[PDB]
């Protein structure tokens, strides 16, 4: 048999199924009890549901058989650039729309249009945009788009106007730990107290990386072979995140200010095959959010984790741009 | 039909603030002297409507037969809209009034084509046919072979112009807008008249009663996909008042929540801080140089809760210096 | 006609001349001739500049400022214009940039150290050692080829760690044991499918004390003639 | 309504005596063209300054008449292929016509910096293959982008940006040629105008006389689709950053006017302020160096142009 | 041949050091069937090369180190042919895209869809892969999500942080820290006793050990050196023998230290063009010499400070920049002004 994605494994099928989303699947509702569907712009905080509430409509809209035929999900983010998915686009849409069966027609509306889906609207330039509104209008007979995106504010205003938009709210932390402990209590995976709550917590509230994530930890825990629970530790390890101990020892090393302890305890720390941007992410977070540092301590530490963040996008070596934070850290 | 073509205006006397390109275009067609002509400048302005007034004045009820309007980013294909050109160019009328006039809507976009095949369209057809070019961004229009035209740069037509279309399509629509709606329409489409158009219609579109509701600023920046100035004041006013701890909370919030991007969220800021009284230079110093900083790392990728906390601390260093 | 090789050195001698840097000799050489000058040979200025601003005693220096500050200033310019250089060529349309690549690497670096030249107006050296790297790259990438069998290690490793004691299991024994050890060294040439001119090749890479040109010459020319006699009448693994 | 040509074509330099900039360079290809001698030539020179107008002079010069097929001018990066070029190249070289014994067919290769090895490698084989019949003329905006082999049997030339006197000659002989009003602030702000570019001052000075006649700053400038000088000087020089930052999103972002061609203005302006030390000069031209990368690079907002503002003014104040 | 490569452990009953780390692979050889794309990251000269190569005979069995090494030409778009060195055995291969530069994207994108198209599986070892191209890592991702059935990929990096998203999402990751000092003291002793090498004491070992800084290859051949150098008899007297680029650094080093002026800047600069000539790379120097000058027990804490500031802000114009030498000397002469 064929191994799915736990995140296409748990998909809700259709629109009831959404469980924090009621504006956004209220309003769908409503569009889909009027013959005509405009071009949706569904926008939101990542893994909160858009996908999930697009393939649900589709589903409701087409049926589980005429679906397949009438869908083309593509990504923007597509390294081969503009030309080839606009060229997807062109030759779907050119495809004239397949007949659906008597089933299908009996059954379920089966709309004469073709929906094309397409995520991570919000990264195209603004030209990939534009060419993206002219295919749109060219074809707006036929085909109906739906983009996906996080931020709406990053799609061109003359693209914007054209789609009805659809905001989802963030997940709160409740339903997606509930989600995340269903979906443990089906595949069988075996976790110890607060771990689900550490995945989310590294997951930042996105239900699909935490999902990716409980899938990762089952498979690791499946290799151990012990049969034992799922540990937090694991979890962190799988995810490319730094021991809390470990953190805690960088925060001392910076504030006792010694600048040969520093280097010393920098240098066994990249012994240990650790990221340097996740410890400079860490960072961030425990002393953006620590209730012990003054304004200004907290003005000067941004821009130090801004300057060494934005030097190691760059392709540098982690040692030296860690030795050389922690040190200005310790400076202040 | 698009309130874009619905409300294109039928005759030269009906174009504003563009009073010496129109009088300079009718001394050129009054005498039936219409040479090749170029119009340049921002988008929505009134190319396209000056072109089809000239053409309705010139030719009438029979203007179909001698005018073609085509899109040069058609995505038929630059040799497709190139055979129907040639095709088009061997048609024969009775009446020897005007030539062939053919529109080239948005020409400048032909990176290759410009130099490809723009130059033999322009120099083989030159006995009998006369063409139109419109341009909108910088010049991308290969000065090599476009000196053949006569020039014209149209400007973004004043305020008062805008407010009045505004005020007539409103009326004609049988449309209500709030005074607060119509300065947010104004702001984002910067003269644009494309934009005005298609954002009331579509802002129509959305109204559950159309003769009844008021469309309203939020239904403006809902539609345009932009940040409502509120949540940037909110979130300026979380920075520059509450500590740490409670503006990364508000920042992270309302930009997750209302899905504005952090370079959206920048821009915004600095637009609301351009007004603002500060008694020190070096506050606007620091932050322009700052938040240039943060927008082009962002532009770069990046870490983007270090580069949201950068913004925060940017604008409260700059702050302190009172 | 050779006028055109002495262009570069004219141009790099008239930039750092610290008389059109004072306040009259801007009047009369304005910053606009100074970017002329750059277009003359937008080529090797850059690299005449940077090979050249060492030489100069600095006529134009800051109260309060020593030679060393301004030749790290004129440095930290240079390499704000390489970087400037490196994403003008890497893609085209970029080339309005040359005028800040002119002020970058060559016209604002003169004027943190323009004076007088102290010796002469050398051409610039990094051509040659762009040559020679890259034939060294191509030696290493054909060793690490022959050897990559043998060895658990990238390209770099194989340089930084594998060829000290290739050295020592390759030269070594020959100083130390004459014309016995040649067949200790053809069996871990063997080991690693390396040939003479592997050998040859490898013991160039070392810098240093490590230099292996004097070693080599003062080994008996009897030796080599052995070894390679040896080499030649037996077969190897390939 | 009538036949017209433009004066950008109409005074394009048919002979090598026509060109004004490179007069090194003009003087080696007129010895050449002189002696009687074509061999294979390589010129190389920043995009945008002739390269291969030089080449077609001089190919005038030689060939005289029979230049139907005498001279083929191809593009190495052609949308054709590179196949397609390559083949047009060997078939022409292999057609020999009837010509002078110092005289030779010329096959012009645009953009040849941009080929790989491998066409590189094909297309010098074919050149020496028919190296008595026809000489190979590549121009290439570096010539480190071209192999040795292609080097080592070409002959070299170097092509430089025209400087500011050759433009306001050729511009005085237009002039002159033409029936042309015009006074020393007209020609001067057409010259500020085009930084060395012979084709873009040309356009702008028939442009001007085809527009207002008189050919003055005024009517220059508003011909001219850049921002007026003397708007960015009063944002450059203003002591004040505040009435900086007003000039620049009243007078030039709120008229339509781009970061690129503001940074540009920018950029022109500051170098030729006279009245400013070259120093702090220097230190404003690195500014707007910086931003127009920063533009390039995809960020043209108005925050980029208010911070180079902000610099230039903390560099003014110190 | 070499201590490093005679006693290079062939299988996982052979490692020393990362004891759950060879449970753990040794586990995933267990169900070979289901075996997930690898990702392994840590410092160099740790043992992943090692540790892949005894997972891969776990699998397949000893034939997997019957190599033979190839050359594989592609005719790219503008037929530019190229060559890559693929070292391949009759049930894996190994490639190194990163060789290719920016050409590696097509390179991956040809070659695993003809080693998909010649297929229970192959296993495919990328090295390097923290250098490769954005877009060829997308490529990768790609292959990964068509050829899951016939291609799993053992990805080999000293650093995820370059490695997409999607990629970490797509594989496992395997975090390999570097062994700590008494291991390697303890695999030194093993080949000391196997080669038959006199010790005064295992002082020296744990010299050698502390000298390599967690690089077990650097350990094992500066044993073997040592050994070289002593007449197979060490001694707690035994200096620690360096690399020659490294003793070049350190003079350096000493020389910036000493004499801050121009014409030591133009010396600097010899020396410094001497080791780029040699294959030394930039990155490496930098960093080298950055470690080296904040080791100085003469400089204070504002020196060191200033130097690795410098450092940093040099590092990032080298990963930007084009001409090394170029960013080698501003880095040296701002440190130069800092010292003086
Ligand atoms: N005895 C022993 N040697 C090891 C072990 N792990 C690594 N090594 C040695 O370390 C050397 C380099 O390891 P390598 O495969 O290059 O690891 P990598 O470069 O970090 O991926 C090899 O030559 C091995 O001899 C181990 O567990 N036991
Ligand atoms: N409202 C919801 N109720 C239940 N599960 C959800 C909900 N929203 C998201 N999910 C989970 O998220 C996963 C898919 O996330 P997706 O919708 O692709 O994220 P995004 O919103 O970025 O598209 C599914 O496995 C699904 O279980
Ligand atoms: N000067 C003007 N006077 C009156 N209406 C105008 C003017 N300029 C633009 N418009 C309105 O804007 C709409 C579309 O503008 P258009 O001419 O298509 O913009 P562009 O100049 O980009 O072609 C038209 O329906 C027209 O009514």
């Amino acid at each position: 048999l064929a191994q799915q994605p736990w995140v296409e494994k748990y998909r809700p099928k259709n629109l009831d199924e959404v469980t924090a989303q009621d504006h956004a699947v209220t309003v769908l509702k409503k569009t889909l009890k009027s013959a005509n569907l405009p071009h949706m712009l569904f926008y939101g905080p990542p893994g909160t549901g858009k996908t999930s509430t697009i393939l649900a409509l589709t589903k409701e809209l087409y049926g589980p058989d005429l679906m397949k035929s009438r869908i083309l999900e593509l990504n923007a983010s597509d390294e081969r650039g503009i030309s080839i998915v606009r060229e997807k686009v062109k030759n779907f849409a050119r495809l004239t729309v397949s007949k659906p069966s008597k089933h299908d027609l009996e059954n379920y509306p089966c709309p004469p249009y073709k929906i094309i889906i397409l995520d991570e609207a919000d990264s195209m330039t603004a030209d990939a945009q534009s060419a993206l509104r002219r295919t749109m209008e060219t074809y707006s007979g036929v085909t109906r788009f739906c983009l996906i995106c996080n931020y709406v504010t990053r799609i061109i205003d003359p693209l914007a106007s054209r789609c009805s938009k659809f905001r989802f709210k963030a997940l709160d932390a409740s339903n997606a730990i509930d989600r995340l402990r269903f979906i443990s209590e089906q595949e069988n995976v075996k976790c110890d107290d607060g771990v689900l709550e550490r995945i989310l917590d590294i997951s930042a509230g996105d239900l699909r990386r935490g999902i990716t994530l409980l899938q990762s930890a089952s498979k690791g825990a499946q290799y151990l072979g012990d049969g034992k629970n799922i540990t937090s530790t694991q979890v962190e390890e799988l995810a490319g995140v730094v021991p809390h101990d470990i953190l805690i020892e960088i925060v001392e090393k910076v504030k006792s200010g010694d600048f040969d302890e520093i280097k010393k305890y920098v240098n066994t720390f990249m012994k240990s095959g650790w990221s340097a941007a996740s410890v400079v992410n860490q960072l961030h977070e425990y002393y953006i959010t620590n209730d012990n540092f003054d304004t200004n301590f907290k003005n000067q530490i941004s821009w130090l984790l801004f300057t060494t963040d934005s030097r190691l996008n760059n392709g540098t070596n982690e040692h030296i741009q860690l030795l050389n934070l922690l040190v200005k850290i310790s400076q202040l | 039909l698009p309130w874009v073509e619905k409300y294109r205006p039928e005759t030269l006397d009906e174009v504003y603030g563009q009073n010496e390109v129109i009088t300079t275009v009718r001394k050129f067609v009054d005498e039936g002297k219409l040479p090749h002509l170029l119009f340049y400048g921002p988008p929505g302005t009134g190319k396209t409507s000056t072109i089809v007034a000239l053409a309705r004045e010139i030719y009438g009820k029979n203007y179909s037969n001698m005018v073609l309007e085509l899109n040069a980013s058609d995505d038929r294909g630059i040799d497709v809209v190139r055979n129907q050109i040639k095709d088009f160019a061997s048609t024969r009328q009775i009446f020897s009034k005007g030539f062939k006039l053919i529109i080239l809507d948005e020409a400048d976009a032909m990176t290759n084509a410009a130099q490809n095949a723009l130059r033999r369209v322009i120099e083989r057809y030159t006995k009998n046919t006369r063409f139109c070019v419109l341009a909108n961004y910088a010049h991308k229009l290969t000065p090599a072979l476009l000196s053949r035209c006569t020039r014209f740069r149209f400007q973004p037509l004043p305020q008062e112009a805008i407010e009045r279309r505004i005020a007539n399509v409103l009326v004609h629509e049988k449309l209500k807008l709030s005074p607060n709606a119509e300065k947010a329409l104004i702001e984002l489409s910067n003269g644009d008249m494309r934009r005005v158009l298609n954002v009331l219609q579509s802002c129509k579109a959305t109204l559950d009663n159309p003769d009844e509701d008021e469309i309203s600023d939020d239904v403006i920046y809902e539609c345009c996909g932009a940040p409502r100035p509120s949540d940037l004041k909110a979130v300026l006013k979380s920075i520059l008042e509450d500590d740490w701890g409670t503006a990364h909370y508000t920042l992270n919030k309302v930009r997750s929540a209302k899905g504005l991007a952090l370079i959206d969220l920048i821009e915004g800021i600095v637009k609301i801080l351009e007004d603002y009284e500060l008694q020190n230079e070096e506050t606007r110093v620091h932050l322009l140089t700052k938040l240039a900083d943060i927008e082009y790392s962002i532009s770069k990728g990046g870490n983007d809760q270090i580069q949201g906390s950068a913004v925060i601390g940017a604008i409260k260093a700059s702050f302190e210096n009172e | 006609e050779k006028n055109i090789a002495l262009k570069p050195f004219d141009i790099a001698h008239k930039m750092l001349d610290g008389q059109i840097y004072s306040d009259i000799g801007s009047r009369n050489f304005t910053l606009n001739d100074k970017i002329a000058l750059y277009f003359d040979d937008f080529d090797f200025t850059p690299l005449m500049i940077q090979e050249n601003y060492l030489s100069t005693r600095p006529s134009v220096l800051k109260p309060g400022q020593s030679h060393l500050e301004a030749v790290a200033e004129a440095a930290n310019c240079i390499s704000l214009g390489d970087i400037v250089e490196k994403k003008i060529r890497s893609s085209e349309q970029l080339w309005s940039l040359l005028p800040l690549h002119a002020v970058l690497s060559s016209v604002y670096p003169a004027s943190k150290v323009a004076g007088h030249m102290a010796g002469r107006i050398n051409f610039t050296a990094w051509l040659g050692q762009n040559s020679k790297s890259a034939k060294y790259y191509r030696l290493l990438q054909e060793i690490h080829y022959h050897t990559r069998l043998g060895t658990s290690t990238d390209k770099i490793g194989l340089r930084l760690d594998y060829l000290p004691t290739f050295r020592k299991r390759l030269l070594d024994p020959f100083l130390k044991q004459g014309a016995d050890a040649i067949s200790s060294v053809i069996e871990v040439m063997d080991d690693y499918y390396l040939t003479k001119e592997d050998w040859d090749s490898i013991m160039e890479f070392f810098v240093g004390p490590d230099v292996t040109t004097a070693i080599i010459k003062k080994i008996p020319a009897t030796v080599k003639s052995g070894f390679t006699r040896k080499y030649n009448s037996m077969t190897h693994p390939v | 309504l009538s036949l017209q040509l433009p004066w950008v074509e109409k005074y394009r330099p048919q002979v090598l005596s026509d060109i004004v900039g490179n007069k090194e360079t003009i003087d080696r290809l007129q010895q050449i063209a002189k002696d009687g001698n074509m061999p294979h030539m390589i010129i190389s020179g920043m995009p945008g300054i002739g390269k291969t107008t030089s080449v077609h002079c001089l190919a005038h010069e030689l060939l005289g008449r029979s230049y139907a097929d005498g001279v083929l001018e191809l593009n190495a990066s052609d949308d054709r292929g590179i196949d397609v070029v390559r083949n047009q190249i060997k078939h022409f070289a292999q057609k020999k016509l009837h010509l002078p014994p110092g005289k030779h067919k010329i096959v012009i290769l645009d953009e040849a910096d941009s080929m790989t090895a491998g066409a590189q490698q094909a297309l010098r084989r074919t050149m020496e293959l028919y190296s008595n019949s026809t000489r190979f003329a590549f121009a290439c905006n570096q010539s480190n982008k071209i192999i040795e082999p292609l080097q080592s049997r070409c002959a070299i030339l170097r092509y430089s940006k025209l400087s500011d006197e050759d433009v306001l000659k050729r511009l005085l002989q237009i002039i002159k040629l033409e029936d042309v009003k015009y006074t020393n602030d007209g020609l001067e702000a057409i010259i500020f105008t085009a930084e060395g570019d012979m084709r873009q001052a040309i356009n702008n000075l028939q442009s001007t006389v085809a527009g207002h006649g008189l050919v003055n700053a005024d009517n220059v400038f508003k011909i001219v689709d850049s921002p007026h000088p003397l708007i960015v000087k009063k944002m450059l020089l203003a002591s004040n950053l505040e009435d900086s930052i007003q000039i620049l999103r009243t007078d030039l972002w709120k008229k339509g006017y781009s970061s690129i061609d503001i940074v540009t203005t920018s950029f022109r302006v500051t170098k030729n302020l006279a009245q400013v030390k070259e120093s702090v000069r220097l230190e404003m031209i690195k500014e707007i160096g910086l931003t127009h990368m920063r533009i390039l690079e995809g960020v043209g907002t108005y925050l980029q142009l208010a911070s180079m503002l902000a610099k230039i003014h903390k560099l003014n104040n110190k | 041949s070499l201590w490093v490569d005679k006693y290079r452990p062939k299988s996982l009953n052979a490692l020393s050091h990362n004891e759950e780390l060879t449970n753990f692979l040794k586990s995933l050889s267990d169900q070979p069937r289901d075996l997930p794309h690898l990702l392994l990251y840590g410092p160099n000269g740790t043992g992943k090369k090692t540790r892949c190569m005894a997972l891969l005979e776990s699998i397949f069995g000893p034939g997997v180190y019957r190599l033979k090494i190839d050359v594989r030409q592609f005719v790219t778009a503008s037929n530019r042919k190229l060559e890559l060195n693929v070292v391949s055995s009759p049930y894996h291969l190994e490639i190194t895209p990163s060789d290719m530069g920016n050409n590696d994207r097509i390179v991956i994108q040809e070659l695993l869809k003809e080693v998909a198209q010649m297929e229970r599986y192959k296993c495919v070892i990328i090295n390097e892969a923290n250098s490769l191209t954005k877009d060829a890592q997308a490529a990768l991702r790609r292959t990964m999500e068509k050829y899951s059935k016939n291609i799993r990929l053992i990805m080999v990096c000293d650093s995820m942080s370059p490695i997409i998203a999607p990629i970490k999402s797509r594989c496992l990751l395997i975090r390999c820290p570097a062994p700590s000092d008494s291991e390697i003291s303890t695999i030194l002793s093993d080949v000391v006793t196997n080669e038959r090498i006199q010790l005064e004491t295992k002082d020296i070992l744990k010299r050698i050990a502390q000298a390599s800084n967690g690089n077990l290859r650097v350990s094992l051949l500066m044993l073997e050196s040592m050994a070289l150098n002593n007449e197979l008899a060490l001694k707690s007297s035994s200096p620690i023998i360096k690399p020659d680029w490294i003793i070049v650094i350190h003079k350096l080093t000493r020389k910036i230290v000493k004499e801050r002026s121009v014409n030591s800047l133009i010396e600097c600069r010899a020396v410094l063009y001497d080791l780029l000539a040699h294959c030394i790379p930039a990155n490496i120097i930098l960093k080298e010499l950055t470690f080296s000058l904040l080791d100085v027990e003469t400089l204070n804490t504002t020196n060191k400070s200033s130097i690795i500031e410098y450092s940093s802000v040099f590092d990032e114009r080298l990963s930007l920049g084009n001409k090394a030498i170029f960013h080698l000397e501003g880095f040296i002469a701002k440190v130069m002004c800092c010292l003086d």
